[PDB]
DNA sequence: TGACACGCAAATTCGTC
DNA sequence: GACGAATTTGCGTGTCTCGACACG
RNA sequence: GUGUC
């Protein structure tokens, strides 16, 4: 097969989790579990995909929360890629913050870094 | 008219049936065989088989007739479809530094 | 008229050795002088060294690419003035 | 669950099913399709998220089937080098330490762990750590763990095609102990 | 573990053919197996192919008693192996000696340069660069530029005088040089003639023999001077780079052709084998290949080393045309073999013989008989002939206890099948040594099941004198028992059947695409009027008339 | 094969062709020439255009570009024939949907 | 958009469009008619021409390369 | 030209330029002259990196372009001129043996640069020269200048055409000024080495060192002052040198050689009376003048290389019948024999083993207007010409399989290079640091035996095959001389 | 045993040194 | 007056010279 | 090769 750009519209992992909620209960309904293999292929990926995103502490945020975050993180400079990567897992902790940025020592302060902290831990809930 | 739109008149022989088509393997398979061949071979041109006993001998429905059209199946299609649309990639939000 | 059943090696042991070569100061000195030529051309702008990089994501270290794009100036008045950069 | 690739490929529809609408199922058949497979670059397809345009049916003479070109994007899980994630440990080996994903089921970590690693597996598989810069550390790792927090590097592909007359791992990654899950982080 | 995607099936279509000639090089780096035994058969316990024989089995099965070696397989799957034969002297080519008789021509002979002037060679690329070129336009291209190489004796680019090229007796090529007139002496001649006598103190018989002493090109230094051209005159040569290369044109590298284009004759007469005249060929080549080795060690003079040579080299180029003009009686063979062109010349061919005969299945043929109680559409089948033929068709949902009943009535009756062939496993089973009431239940949508002719059918019935396009027509078949043919007299114009001696035949279409296209076109009711004047030539015959 | 006594079929020769190509039909006349008298899948290269085996080259030694398609014995028996002519059939080939 | 083309349905045309569709409804396809007790579809597929059911489009193409889409239903079926 | 000579080409601009550039480079031999558009089109390659390579092409003086039909630029690559690149080091070393280490950095790069103005060559040795010292880093502008003087006063480093439409046509005259410095801008003036004047050099060489083992060491003194004379005079297609007389002769003579006029004379007539036939004496009772040959020196020298490889690979005996067949032209196969004591079978092996390998003729003498190769006559007979030519393409596909050697060898052991460099920095900066000899030991371990012993070999193998190259490129160098001088532009 | 299209070649005339 | 160049014409050579079926 | 159209 042919492909026209090759890494195009990064996504994140609620997205995926939003798509395949309802990609499954629909699927149920109307399939007749037909094809074994093929299908079996397919249920295996999904539900080893879900239960990892559903492990991961992120199915708890609408698109909106996710706009307004990324809205209000869009302020200051972090990076275009860091915005997601510091969205993909819980910052809570000021280790993880150090290690999300290669380099977090010389640009900003660690006081603007706990300000962002407690910003997040008002938007993710536990 | 066919032995006249080239500019000459032309006579249905080898030598007529030489200058007025333009196939390799048709005209090998209306008299001597190895001249045009290794004629073919020398030169070293590229043919397209577009003609009926070109498409005879390939195994080509040949585009003359039934095969000059194509069909298409009617059915319920949409060219674009509504996407799904995006919660995170819109750049007047992204902004590069 | 005899008949040969296993074909004959790929490489077929050759008549003689070839020669040793012919060595002095001058021949070292020429030597070492090519080896700084290829290198030093190697190292040259007019080398072309940049085909084409591709990057898929931005990161964030950007002070480890200070690269000093310098080309020679081409001189395009004693050039073909049709080809113009 | 990375990035959304958009691909093209012709796709045919059997006679016999034009009941279902050609939406739907072009859909199916391109999620049965590519459901598990794996690629040579782009990485590991997970699911289908939509069609862009879809072009016009042929009926070719000789067949009769359906025949549609359609542009889709599938996501496929490829992520980038400074990622930190975390898995659950399968198990242990005298190189690295074997840990798997939910549905990737095979990374492995290099001996590069941390500053006073030690391996041994008399009869169980052993990893353990010393720490010591003036108090004593010993943290032990024994046959599973869980929650290991590491950022994977080296990436590499290898491509498995027939070689020869027709008469096993195509995804590969490491990584560095970053966060052994008390809470110990290593910078 | 996670498994590698893969494309299923690699369905396409051929675009365009190239045509091009290979190198001995490629033709190596293509062929699997070097012969270069002769010995065809072992002289020990029974009949076995030898290793690295001409008749090997690593080149492809041609029989059923030994499978294959390069791949285990039968002789359904297999395509076949090339070898490749070195050649101690170069040789001549049989269909390419025009071409290097033009190239001698055109290119020099002590400078290896095409003799033209720098502004006509860019007039005449710039006429070559053309978005628009044909194959006849190519063919002037070298005859204007042939003109323009022979006029002129002396190369711009040299100061060196070449002469002609002309050819004689069979394979040989005299380059005419030192020519030798009565108006000046050139200095070149005169050293040329002063060379000669310092040898004519031994031997006082060539000085009267030595003023037409020329020039012979050998392939030996005409393969070197096609080494020694510039490949930037090679596109003006009407020479395609990317397919030809000038210095491709001399063999000296044969490719042995697969074992089973090459089949061999087995007789119930004598024990007996027979092999294609190529094999005895390549046999009898390869003999002469090792007899030349050996008179070099062995001590030979000149000209018993050319003749033997020579005869290699007219072996070589008579094994492709087997028809050359020109051969010296005691060179020439008494008894009449036949080359590769020769399975492509002539009547009995692989062309028009084979490509375009393409012998049909489904079919047969009968003598005719009057039947004026059918319409003008139909046809009378024996059920004799009914029984034998067989139509595929698809179970649908209302064919299920159409086809049953068929196939409960059994292969004996007229009404039923023969062969009962699976949804998704392909294979096709017997109906007469099977049980019919239990493979009736056994059926699934989807289903090929082939059945006898019945009444109804898109059935073609033609003869064979055909010069018209009105000649054949399709009919509806009828199953008569009379073991006869039968049909209106009324459409006995069209195949101008006389009714005393005429045999006429009768075909099958087995896809369904196939019999409704044969129904609109090809209808009785549809051609009633002929495409030539426009007069409807079914009326009626004398009987009918009177 | 040709003949009664050894059960062979009958001949379909140009004169016949001729009568089918002024008519207009190209599914029939391919059914019963291509579908009927031999039908083969034979395998070839996009990189160099030669006859391969098991999806294999010789020439390339990788299986990378491969493709089949379908030919009649006849055609095929005549390039294996023609390449050892020093004619190579150089094939380029396309998607019935290109 | 306006068509340059007869419209005139084609014998050459009908007789392809009629094998497509028999051999089309003997693969289990959904019929566009309630037929009779009949069998050999390709008999009833001249059925649905007659009464205009038949869901193919005709793409005739031009020599320069141009594509005229027709139904069907709106060509013309004289005999 | 050929195959052989663009495959070289082709690994020559891969390995000194870049992969664009040189495919540009070898697309433009394939084709004489084709227009930009028509280049970067089938080419495939985008537009700008097409006009960098064009640049970089033509910034080397190694292509050339010319206005046509309406305004066209016609571009046209030389493949002799860029053959010229694996004598590099022969040039510089030529110009190290006379001058100093001055005029070697000052021609090593205008070969770099080709077209550069002089104010950039004083500019970069005065540079690298201050470099080089360490305490006393003052380097003359004039020196460096001086050494220029003496290369374009000796006819070295030429003016390349300055500048006097779609484009401009660049036109060169007989101006080869010296423009006066100004040492702490001169634009439009671009100097270039001279390389035929270079060859002329080597021809010279080589003759005087063919005179001198052939036999004496005095008379190519001799004939090196005669060649001397004649560096202004006389150029390189002019087949006969400038008249000279004796009593011009023991005018110029070295200082330290003190050769009296009447055996002077003597050495002349010995040079005159000898079957070599370098120097013809014309004269008369009362006196005359000599004139060197050089064509027929150069046949010479070609015979004897020809002699000389027939030698080394098939043997003594086999070249001994092969001088005797060049000695006698057109001798008869039992003939051959009754000279030359030799045993039949293997003579007659030797002889078609040479005759198959294309390094002997066979001429036809028929009695009869049919070939009859039964009643017929074969005479064996040599051509000089045609076996340089051929053994010339041997030559270069001799070199291009060298090169490839040299370079397959690099890119398997290559990380191993690479990551032994690596260490090798780790090392280097710590020593500055502070000497350690445990870090020491870690290096001393850190690498095993095969990965020590790895780089050992390959800078044996590299260094043998650079060596072999030029050894071989002189030889090609030996031998497109004599096909060049019989070769006559009408 | 008819068909004439290709080359190959010798007799002959206008032309300019 | 004598020599290089281009025209017209007698003479040399290669390819086939409808289809189908049955039997020995 | 023979026989029929
Ligand atoms: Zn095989
Ligand atoms: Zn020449
Ligand atoms: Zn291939």
């Amino acid at each position: 097969m042919e492909v026209k750009d090759a890494n195009s519209a990064l996504l994140s992992n609620y997205e995926v989790f939003q798509l395949l909620t309802d990609l499954k209960e629909q699927r149920k309904e109307s399939g007749k579990n037909k094809h074994s293999s093929g299908q079996q292929n397919l249920n295996t990926i999904t539900y080893e995909t879900l239960k990892y995103i559903s492990k991961t502490p992120c199915r708890h945020q609408s698109p909106e929360i996710v706009r307004e975050f990324l809205t209000a993180l869009k302020s200051h400079k972090l990076t275009k890629a860091e915005k997601l990567q510091l969205l993909n897992h819980r910052p809570v902790t000021a280790v993880e913050i150090q290690l999300m940025v290669e380099e977090s020592e010389e640009r900003l302060t660690e006081e603007q870094i706990e300000a962002l902290l407690h910003t997040v831990t008002s938007i993710l809930p536990a | 008219d066919l032995m006249t739109y080239k500019g000459e008149v032309l006579g249905i022989t080898r030598f007529g049936l030489a200058k007025m088509k333009e196939s390799v393997l048709m005209l090998a398979s209306f008299e001597k065989t190895a001249d045009h061949l290794f004629d073919a071979a020398y030169f070293g041109q590229k043919d397209s088989v577009c003609g009926v006993s070109e498409c005879i001998i390939m195994g080509i429905p040949m585009n003359i007739g039934t095969g000059l059209f194509k069909l298409l199946h009617k059915a319920d299609r949409d060219p674009n479809p509504p996407k799904r649309p995006l919660i995170f990639d819109t750049n007047e939000f992204h902004i590069p530094l | 008229p005899d008949v040969v059943l296993k074909p004959p090696p790929l490489f077929p042991d050759t008549d003689y050795k070839p020669v040793p070569l012919k060595t002095g100061e001058g021949e070292e000195y020429m030597l070492a002088l090519k080896q700084e030529l290829r290198e030093t051309m190697k190292r040259m702008p007019y080398f072309i060294e940049t085909p084409e990089e591709r990057q898929d994501i931005e990161r964030y270290s950007k002070r480890y690419m200070k690269v000093y794009k310098e080309e020679w100036i081409p001189d395009w008045r004693r050039l073909p003035r049709e080809m113009m950069p | 669950m990375f990035v959304l690739v958009e691909m093209v490929d012709t796709v045919r529809i059997p006679p016999w099913q034009f009941e279902r609408k050609l939406n739907d199922s072009i859909a199916e058949e391109l999620n049965k399709k590519l459901a598990n497979k794996v690629v040579y670059n782009v990485g590991l397809c997970i699911c289908l998220f939509d069609i862009t345009k879809l072009e016009d049916a042929y009926v070719f003479p000789g067949d009769g089937a359906s025949h549609t070109k359609v542009h889709f994007r599938c996501v496929v899980f490829h992520p980038f080098l400074d990622e930190i994630l975390i898995g659950k440990i399968k198990g242990c080996s005298p190189e690295g330490v074997h840990v798997s994903l939910g549905f990737f089921d095979d990374i492995l970590i290099p001996p590069e762990s941390l500053q006073q690693p030690a391996k041994f597996d008399e009869a169980e598989q052993v990893w353990v750590w010393e720490y010591e810069t003036e108090e004593g550390a010993h943290d032990l790792y024994m046959d599973t763990g869980e929650e290991i927090r590491f950022r994977v590097v080296d990436e590499s592909f290898v491509d498995t095609s027939p070689t020869g007359p027709s008469s096993e791992a195509p995804y590969t990654l490491v990584g560095s102990i970053s966060e052994p899950g008390s809470w110990w982080t290593s910078n | 573990v996670k498994e590698q995607f893969r494309e299923t099936d690699v369905a396409k279509k051929i675009s365009h053919i190239c045509f091009g000639m290979k190198s001995p090089e490629e033709m190596r780096q293509q062929a699997h197996i070097q012969v270069v035994s002769k010995n065809l058969y072992s002289q020990d316990n029974q009949h076995a192919p030898l290793l690295y024989g001409v008749l090997d089995h690593r080149m492809g099965t041609s029989e059923k008693d030994r499978p294959c070696e390069t791949c285990g397989k039968n002789l359904a799957d297999c395509l076949g192996h090339y070898g490749y034969i070195d050649l101690e002297l170069p040789c001549f080519h049989v269909g390419y000696f025009r071409a290097v008789i033009g190239i001698l021509q055109m290119i020099c002979k002590t400078c290896c340069h095409i003799m033209l002037s720098q502004e006509e060679k860019k007039q005449f690329l710039d006429y070559l660069k053309r978005p628009g070129l044909t194959y006849l336009q190519k063919r002037g291209l070298k005859k204007k530029i042939s003109d323009k190489c022979r006029k002129k004796n002396i190369c711009h680019h040299c100061g060196a005088f070449n002469g002609t090229v002309k050819k004689c007796g069979l394979l040989k090529i005299i380059h005419e040089k030192y020519k030798t007139n009565k108006k000046v002496v050139d200095p070149i001649v005169s050293n040329f003639l002063q060379s000669f006598e310092t040898a004519i103190e031994h031997n006082k018989e060539v000085e009267p023999l030595l003023g037409r002493a020329q020039e012979n090109l050998n392939p030996l230094v005409v393969l070197n001077l096609f080494k020694r051209i510039p490949a930037e005159d090679v596109p003006l040569l009407l020479m395609n780079p990317e397919a030809g290369k000038p210095s491709d044109l001399i063999l000296t590298r044969l490719l042995v052709p697969p074992l089973c284009i090459r089949p061999s004759v087995v007789s119930d007469l004598k024990s007996g084998t027979n092999e294609d005249d190529l094999t005895m060929k390549l046999t009898e080549i390869i003999f002469l290949n090792d007899v030349i080795k050996k008179h070099r060690i062995s001590g030979a003079k000149t000209q018993m080393i050319m003749e033997d040579w020579d005869f290699l080299q007219l072996q070589c180029a008579l094994y492709i045309n087997s028809e050359l003009s020109g051969i010296p009686l005691n060179m020439a063979p008494k008894k009449w073999t036949r080359g590769f062109v020769q399975r492509l010349k002539g009547k009995q061919g692989r062309f028009r013989g084979n490509l375009s005969g393409k012998r049909v299945d489904f079919s047969g043929r009968t003598v005719i008989s009057p039947d004026p109680n059918l319409r003008i559409d139909e046809v009378a089948v024996p059920v004799h002939v009914a029984k034998i033929l067989t139509f595929p068709e698809k179970v649908n949902k209302a064919n299920i206890n159409f086809l049953r009943k068929l196939v409960q009535n059994g292969p004996e009756v007229h009404p039923g099948a023969n062969f009962i062939q699976q949804r998704h496993t392909q294979m096709k089973r017997f109906l007469k040594y099977g049980n019919r009431e239990k493979m009736a239940q056994e059926l699934k949508y989807g289903d090929i099941v082939e059945r006898h002719l019945i009444d109804g059918d898109v059935v073609l019935f033609n003869r064979q004198p055909s010069l018209h396009k009105l000649s054949i027509m399709a009919h509806l078949a009828r199953v008569k028992p009379h073991r006869t043919f039968r049909f209106n007299e009324c459409v006995c114009t069209p195949y101008n059947a006389d009714f005393d001696g005429d045999e006429m035949n009768l075909h099958l279409p087995q896809t369904e695409e196939a019999k409704a296209e044969a129904l609109v076109l090809m209808g009785t009711k549809a051609n009633l009027v002929t495409p030539r004047n426009g007069e409807p030539l079914i009326a009626a015959i004398q009987d009918f008339l009177t | 094969t040709e003949g009664r006594s050894r059960d062979g079929g009958l001949r379909l020769g140009e004169m016949e062709r001729d009568c089918l190509i002024g008519y207009g039909a190209s599914m029939l006349l391919l059914e019963r020439l291509m579908i009927s008298s031999d039908a083969f899948e034979v395998d070839v290269c996009g990189q160099c255009g030669l006859l391969g085996y098991s999806g294999w080259c010789h020439y390339c030694k990788s299986s990378c570009h491969v493709s089949s398609l379908r030919i009649p014995y006849a055609c095929k028996l005549l390039f294996q024939e023609l390449q050892s002519m020093n004619i190579i059939p150089r094939l380029k080939l396309s998607k019935y949907n290109e | 958009q306006k068509r340059i083309t007869t419209p005139y349905m084609t014998k050459y045309e009908r007789a392809r469009v009629l094998g497509t569709r028999a051999l089309q409804i003997a693969m289990c396809a959904p019929v566009m008619v309630e037929l009779e007790g009949e069998t050999d579809p390709l008999l009833i597929a001249m059925k649905e021409l007659k009464a205009r059911k038949i869901p193919i489009i005709i793409r005739r193409y031009l020599p320069d390369g141009s594509y005229e889409d027709w139904g069907v239903d709106e060509l013309i079926i004289t005999d | 030209m050929t195959q052989a000579e663009i495959k070289l080409c082709s690994l020559l601009l891969q390995e000194h330029f870049g992969e664009i550039v040189e495919k540009i480079g070898v697309h433009l031999i394939r084709t004489g002259s084709q227009p930009l558009r028509v280049i970067a089109h089938d080419t495939g390659t985008s537009l700008d990196q097409v006009k960098k390579a064009l640049c970089v092409l033509v910034q080397h003086n190694l292509v050339s372009y010319q206005v046509h039909k309406r305004g066209v630029v016609e571009y046209e690559a030389q493949c002799s001129r860029v053959l010229r690149m694996l004598r590099y080091p022969r040039y510089i070393y030529t110009t190290k043996t006379l001058y100093s280490d001055t005029g070697e950095l000052i021609v090593e790069e205008l070969l770099l640069n080709g077209k550069l103005t002089m104010s950039a060559v004083v500019k970069k040795v005065a540079d690298r020269l201050t470099e080089t010292m360490e305490d006393g880093k003052t380097m003359d502008y004039a020196e460096v200048s001086n050494t220029f003087v003496r290369l374009a006063d000796t006819h070295f480093v030429q003016r390349c055409p300055s500048v006097p439409a779609p484009t401009l046509v660049i036109n060169e005259k007989d101006m080869y000024l010296v423009p006066k410095l100004s040492l702490i801008p001169d634009d439009g003036i671009y100097w270039q080495a001279n390389l035929d004047r270079f060859h002329q050099h080597f021809r010279d060489q080589a003759i005087v060192s063919a005179v001198a083992n052939r036999m004496d060491q005095t008379s190519s003194e001799i004939v090196r002052t005669m060649l001397r004379m004649s560096e202004i005079t006389t150029s390189s297609s002019a087949p006969f040198t400038q008249p000279l007389s004796s009593n011009e002769i023991f005018r110029s003579l070295p200082v330290g050689y003190n050769i009296s006029k009447q055996v002077l004379d003597q050495y002349l007539t010995l040079l005159a009376d000898d079957p070599l036939e370098f120097v013809g004496k014309s004269g008369d009772s009362g006196g005359g003048m000599y004139v060197i040959n050089l064509h027929k020196a150069l046949a010479s020298l070609a015979t004897a290389t020809l002699e000389s490889v027939v030698q080394e690979r098939f043997g003594s005996r086999c070249a001994r019948i092969f001088r005797l067949v060049l000695q006698k032209k057109h001798i008869e196969q039992k003939q051959v024999e009754d000279f030359a004591m030799i045993p039949a079978k293997e003579a007659k092996d030797m002889l078609y083993k040479m005759l198959s390998e294309n390094f002997m003729s066979l001429q036809e003498i028929p009695k009869t207007p049919d070939h009859a190769p039964s009643r017929t006559f074969y005479l064996y007979t040599v051509n000089i010409l045609s076996a340089a030519r051929m053994l010339l393409h041997r030559c270069y596909k001799s070199i291009a399989n060298l090169i490839e050697r040299r370079q397959f060898e690099t890119k398997e052991n290559k990380r191993l290079l690479e990551k032994s460099q690596r260490v090798e920095a780790i090392i280097a900066s710590m020593q500055a640091t502070g000497a350690e000899e445990a870090q020491l030991q870690e290096i001393e371990e850190m690498i095993t035996a095969p990965e020590r012993q790895q780089l050992e070999t390959l800078k044996r193998n590299v260094n043998k095959l650079d060596a072999s190259e030029i050894q071989v490129d002189e030889t090609i160098f030996l031998l497109e001389s004599y096909i060049e001088c019989t070769m006559k532009r009408q």
